[PDB]
């Protein structure tokens, strides 16, 4: 092997199934801040009196 | 390693080896073959294997005066400024270490390598080395001035070692010659010497005897003096030409000086930008630069989108839909607009 | 003339060169004139015709280190290490002989001559050759150095000479000028100098008479004299700034230094092929080489002879009908194969 192999490899990543994280900005009425979650339909946004799903 | 170098240095004696390009048709024990062009850097400084000891010291003193290498007689010394590296013309030196010299040389696919210090006329080698700078970006020059480049970079290392990975010297053997010692055919004298010559005969015990000292030689051969090569208390790298006269394979390590570490890079920014919004499209009226990889990338559906070295003062068509484009035309951000 | 090669050198005296091309811009009677070069060379040592006497002493000695050399007195010369040749960098240089000197350059696109002892850091000229070397074989790289393929290339005789051509050592020469003499405004006044002196006054004996001493004309008005310069003896060939108004037309002997002889040269072979065998087609991939030709022609009554400049990684489809193909592409014997 190159010695700068460990200096700098080329990846072959075969792709598994993949998941979109997003992050919303909420106006909940008065309320206005961001969550952030992981799309997947289990995380629940904990909003001041919220529990959003996205 | 590289920290103190005089250790890894004074391991083994520095060793000369039979090029085969030295100096316009000849190859010859040189000390300086270029071992090999060492050049793993995104920022283009080759460390090239000297046939030397690379800041190779004549008592394993590191100092600028003793650069050090394969003579005749042990040290091939030379004064240290006294290398040329000549790619195309005089390229930097930028260090030496070991048996390796470190340095940036002009672009090119063949590189000269030479040392006049003590050098034989300025003693020199030619090797092919495809030093093409392929610098990051879409631009295609050396200048930093205009600080507009911050990117990655693989810098190779100023500083000199501790310990990175070893080649290994050691076992100071032979490669096949003729030259040895004297004779008129039962009249031999053999004396000291300037590599182990092995004391060899053509009839008697004359074969071998890696020592410097002084007999004559009767009831053998008038050729058939044997003074063979070996070595004591050094030994080659790999013996690229360099005949492999050990027994056993072994050596000690050394660092090539220089690790190469992440460092960044100064690439220039282009000229900036024309944009004629007409219907539905986008022309990119761009003057001229160094060279720039132009990237205009639809950003939408099924992506119609291209990208060109782009290298004059020129306009393109960059389609403009509704989903819009991405015009890396340069190193911005390659932000692109909606229909107007 | 080459083993005596002091006899050549004392049958004529060195010359100055009225040469153009002297400096960037300016160009007058300076010792680093050109007279021809000499390409006949598969190797390409270019042979320069060099005005003064470039391997001879300026006593008439054999003198190695002594670059002779001609002033307006005789020996205009220096040591042999200010000799520099400079195409498009200092190229490597070959063998010197007098008024001959061969060298290896690189590519460039004038010559240049260049001698530095009184000509002020290299006094010299660039004349204006087409380095470029015709490499032989297939491939099309610079590279000696791996075992690769012998090669018959006619190179440079590199050795000292005896005589194989004549250079015309004779022409005792004249040349233009105006600046001879001397004299305070009614003594016309001549000296012992550097010109084979003919007088030109308005009248007198600075009109007809000899010119190698001290001789003074009273009554003589300085718009009439004129001192001349002439050669004898010897000579450059025809005079290439030279202007040669000699009147006795009269050759010598030189030789011209090592002609050429049938040599070698070290073909770079490249790495061979990928098959890949079709329906009566053929599909060689080719990996990337110092590039070169690679030629795919039939087997038979006249097959697709086709050449390609293999310059990249690539694949060419030579298609291998019945009859046949020979896929010669690098430094192979280039038999290719049939329908299988």
């Amino acid at each position: 092997r190159a010695d700068v192999c460990k200096h700098d490899h080329a990846a072959a990543y075969r792709a598994h199934t993949a998941s979109l994280r997003a992050k919303i900005k909420v106006t909940y009425g008065t309320v206005n801040q961001t969550v952030e979650a992981y799309v997947n339909g289990d995380h629940a946004v904990t909003i001041a009196g919220t529990k959003f799903i996205f | 390693s590289t920290a103190n170098h005089f250790n890894a240095y004074k391991l083994t004696r520095p060793y000369v080896a039979y090029c085969a390009d030295c100096g316009m048709g000849h190859s010859c024990h040189s000390p300086a073959m270029i071992e090999n062009i060492q050049a793993d850097a995104t920022d283009g400084t080759l460390k090239i294997q000297f046939a030397s000891q690379i800041g190779l010291t004549k008592t394993d003193t590191h100092d600028h005066t003793k650069i050090r290498y394969a003579e005749g007689h042990d040290i091939a010394e030379a004064a240290r400024s006294t290398l040329k590296v000549h790619s195309s013309s005089e390229c930097t030196v930028t260090g030496t270490m070991g048996h390796f010299i470190l340095a940036k040389c002009p672009p090119g696919e063949r590189i000269s390598v030479s040392f006049v210090d003590s050098k034989n006329e300025h003693r020199t080698c030619r090797i092919a080395y495809h030093h093409e700078q392929r610098l990051i970006g879409r631009e295609r020059f050396t200048v930093r001035p205009h600080h507009g480049i911050e990117l990655p970079c693989t810098t190779y290392q100023l500083t000199t070692a501790e310990t990175s990975e070893e080649i290994d010297m050691h076992m100071p053997p032979d490669i096949p010659d003729r030259t040895i010692l004297s004779q008129q055919s039962g009249n031999v004298k053999i004396t000291v010497n300037g590599r182990t010559v092995r004391y060899s005969s053509s009839c008697g015990s004359q074969a071998v005897g890696t020592t410097t000292t002084d007999k004559t030689i009767n009831s053998c051969t008038v050729d058939k003096c044997q003074a063979y090569v070996t070595s004591h208390t050094k030994w080659q790298f790999n013996s690229p030409f360099v005949p492999r006269r050990m027994q056993a394979e072994r050596k000690g390590k050394v660092h090539i000086p220089f690790p190469l570490i992440n460092t960044t890079c100064r690439v220039p920014l282009a000229p900036e930008a024309l944009v004629r919004s007409g219907k539905r499209e986008a022309t990119l009226s761009l003057h001229p630069i160094h060279p720039t990889l132009l990237s205009y990338r639809t950003f939408g559906a099924e992506r119609v989108f291209d990208e060109q070295w782009i290298t004059a003062q020129t306009e393109v068509t960059i389609p403009v839909p509704v989903e819009g484009v991405e015009y890396q035309w340069g190193n911005h951000k390659p932000q692109r607009f909606v229909v107007a």
